[PDB]
């Protein structure tokens, strides 16, 4: 149709009034370059928007200007988001830097946990991704934003179970579940993480399993009624027989009453595996 | 709990959003007026009885308590939803307000930039 | 008397589905809503305290 | 789903208590340029 | 009634006086004083003369030097003829759009085509026309990352696209929705509900691969298997086997003994158990 | 890391430019009278030595520079911007040193409650509230900041935030074994919160604690409040809370121990019970 011929022209009649504006030597020419990127926004060809984007953030920065410079910056990170994962994950990192210059540190961590999204859902790299989460989660908990932190230690968490060693689960599993018994709303789930550190501490050896779940049975007594700790129980006894019917009948049942996560399952297979 | 607790506090978030808005409206009026002046500066059962018991009394009980208590949570569920589509459209309200804010300082500023030379 | 009472369970729970999940997307939308507006007022502020201090500065300069 | 609700609802609201924090002192701001601009407009004239 | 006639009136006087003052910086008070001629019609309740002075009052403004209030005033007019003549509200709607998207406000922009969809499809019949503007709406907002404004959008083109008997775009659309729903840590509970809409319109196409599709559909989500919808529609097929009317009459029965179907699921099942 | 060692260097250095540009302001202020040119720049070098040494997780450096910097802004005379620095070392010092930010936040309240600013100094004041439960048991310096702060929001006309304050003072009043204020407080927002629409599910707890607070002084008076809480609020007898209240008191009316403990492990068996809940009981068992 008429837009794309026309936006494109348009875009780069307006690229080259800016080049011829900035030839003669200022502010003029960065407003065309927006128009135009914004333009070629219109026109779908994400790629080369950012391009001109960036042009015009340095353009601004080169007069001392910092926020619309940043501004700028972010967004030609996220035109390229789609178009370009790797000059979006530049663009980001150029924009966080400036951020935590001046200390918004809010947005430098919504920038972060960006920045791992894409990383780990486009692009194949979990430590980068945890990387990334961790230092969110420290600015947050610096900025004392509890809600943010807790969720991203639980992700760091169960990508360290899922690939890296237990220890690091371990600890935020407990330091997690410490935190949420005390709260009034929070505390019914707490039970859920203290359950899943006593899965990977299984994973290490059972007798390691079993005094950790004695630990948190006394710590917490309402953690005995819980339905998951007779499911350990009886797993436990199962396994000290070499016995795997026994292990596949509890599995079984449970699934039977409740579905799984899928990361239990991937657990209980990995324990399951080691019986031998 | 869960239910109550999410309850009281959005009659919280309500009576926040409504401060906000009224800020926000004096400090449109507030900015206007200096604008201004400066330019001018110039049921019977639930469960069948084959062998009764007292087994399936409690049984049939339990089930009448729930009911009861899911009776309830519908009425209170429903009026929680009330709430919060008021909220939506206060929100709305409040961007348009702001944004225009936004845009007249820098024209005001531009302007304040254009008349010196 | 069995197939009304269960119905009417069935039933009540099915309504109590149906309206949260439409409560909870509309809570969604209004928390993007609302990340908007953080953002939008922040730069306000921070835009117009700039241009003030700008007015006091020329103005202090010229007299 | 009724947990799944809750801490959704408790983020909104603390959002929205750091947007009013950030009103008050726009305000208060407005209002303090609102007095220096009358006494610079009355003192001059 | 005494209130129409004298605020018609007094809207009147104030226009006739607005004009007077206009036809003696002179621009930008013929702009004001014409608003608030227009401000007392649409008090007085005029729909059509009240829009009509304000869209020229707009003009005018347009006439002056500003592009916001131009904006602004193009959408109020567009709104007053809301109860007018539609071809004019679109058009005024459609230039603010224009005005509003040249300054890259795109949010504001897909609103306002939502809302000119709206008007075309409730007002006149044409449902195709709504489509456009539904999909660019759609389109701006997935290109702002507005997932859920442009996921309403997509589940309304793809709904008018299934009544319009056009089955793939409907089916594509619902299973896009349906995986990206479940995708998602939330809204997940209703992800189900999308699958089991396509596979009655994958019906519409044939019954011996509405087999393999429910297959698939349960092999990438078993929850849907304990979905009462999972169990009804493979009823539904297996009575369809064979030619007896009773089977499904009575399985959509005991379907709808708990919830009452919508109009847009009845006439698909009446379609499909018809033939 | 680098950050730690990199980050304090550069710090130290930047913190000593900063040092020396003070010092010679002095001597280009006699000399020349260069005005609050330099003073303006040493207090940017400041807050940006702050916000650096909070990147590197050096909470008092940070703290000491943005207390250095608000004292050189209030020395010219910018309570605002020296305020902001108050409370700036008040969340900086919060967690390395405690008793810095107290006197930082008293100050900042002191400069906004200046200018009639109530909602901050009750938000600084709730704050400090809560820094001195925390850590400290000093339960009378939270009650007071807790009651300072609900005046000051009943000041404002913000209603249901005094009102959490308020409860917040009763329940911890009522730990120090004086029930008067907590059964006062408790009928009080109780009596408020039948007529609100949402507020109105809740409203019977309340009252389930003020009998429990007015279940201590003695059995007849509790009786006869649950008799007067009942005729105005009915809907009070269907909750659980009435059996409960009832059967404790025909436990003890007879000295029955055993069939009250009984039913206070079957009431926590269905739902578990709070800690001030369960010492309220353990007290009045102790008759």
């Amino acid at each position: 149709g008429m837009d794309t011929s026309g936006k494109q022209a348009e875009a780069m009649a307006l690229l080259a009034e800016a080049e011829r504006k900035v030839k003669n030597s200022i502010e003029e020419a960065c407003e065309i370059y927006a128009r135009a990127a914004n333009m070629f926004k219109m026109a779908k060809n994400w790629s080369a928007a950012g391009n001109a984007f960036c042009q015009a953030a340095q353009l601004h920065l080169q007069l001392q200007s910092k926020h619309d410079a940043a501004t700028c910056f972010v967004d030609a990170g996220n035109a390229f988001k789609k178009a370009d994962p790797q000059e979006a994950i530049n663009c980001l990192m150029r924009a966080i830097e400036i951020y935590t210059d001046m200390g918004r540190f809010t947005i430098a961590a919504k920038h972060h946990i960006s920045i791992a999204e894409i990383y780990e859902t486009e692009l194949v790299d979990v430590e980068k991704a945890i990387a990334h989460y961790e230092q969110s989660a420290d600015y947050y908990k610096g900025e004392e934003s509890n809600s943010s932190a807790n969720k991203c230690l639980l992700k760091v968490a169960g990508y360290a179970a899922q690939l890296e060693q237990y220890q690091k689960a371990i600890d935020i599993y407990e330091q997690v579940g410490t935190s949420a018994m005390d709260s009034p709303l929070l505390k019914y789930s707490a039970k859920d993480y203290f359950f899943k550190a006593a899965l990977c501490h299984f994973c290490i050896d059972m007798l390691n399993a079993k005094l950790a779940v004695q630990k948190y049975e006394e710590l917490f007594p309402a953690f005995s009624d819980s339905r998951e700790c007779k499911l350990m129980k009886k797993l436990l006894e199962a396994h000290e027989e070499q016995n795997v019917d026994s292990y596949t009948e509890s599995v079984k049942e449970y699934d039977s009453i409740s579905r799984l996560d899928q990361w239990l399952t991937t657990m209980l297979l990995r324990i399951k595996k080691t019986i031998q | 709990d869960a239910g109550i607790r999410t309850l009281v506090m959005l009659d919280e978030q309500g009576e926040q959003l409504e401060r906000i808005e009224e800020g926000m409206d004096q400090i449109n009026k507030d900015m206007k007026e200096a604008e201004k002046n400066l330019t001018d500066l110039g049921s019977g059962g639930f469960i069948r009885r084959v062998t009764n018991d007292a087994r399936e009394n409690e049984m049939d009980e339990n089930l009448e308590q729930v009911s009861g208590i899911i009776g309830n949570l519908r009425h209170m569920a429903l009026d929680m939803g009330n709430e919060i589509d008021t909220q939506n459209r206060q929100i709305d309200r409040i961007m348009e307000k702001a944004d225009s804010n936004k845009t007249r300082i820098d024209e005001a500023n531009q302007r304040a930039t254009k008349m010196l030379g | 008397t069995r197939h009304s009472e269960i119905i009417k369970l069935e039933n009540s729970i099915r309504e109590l589905h149906d309206m949260f999940m439409d409560m909870a997307m509309l809570v969604e939308s209004q928390g993007e809503m609302i990340d908007r507006i953080e953002y939008n007022v922040e730069h306000a502020v921070d835009y117009v305290e700039r241009a003030v201090s700008d007015t006091k500065k020329a103005v202090k300069y010229q007299s």
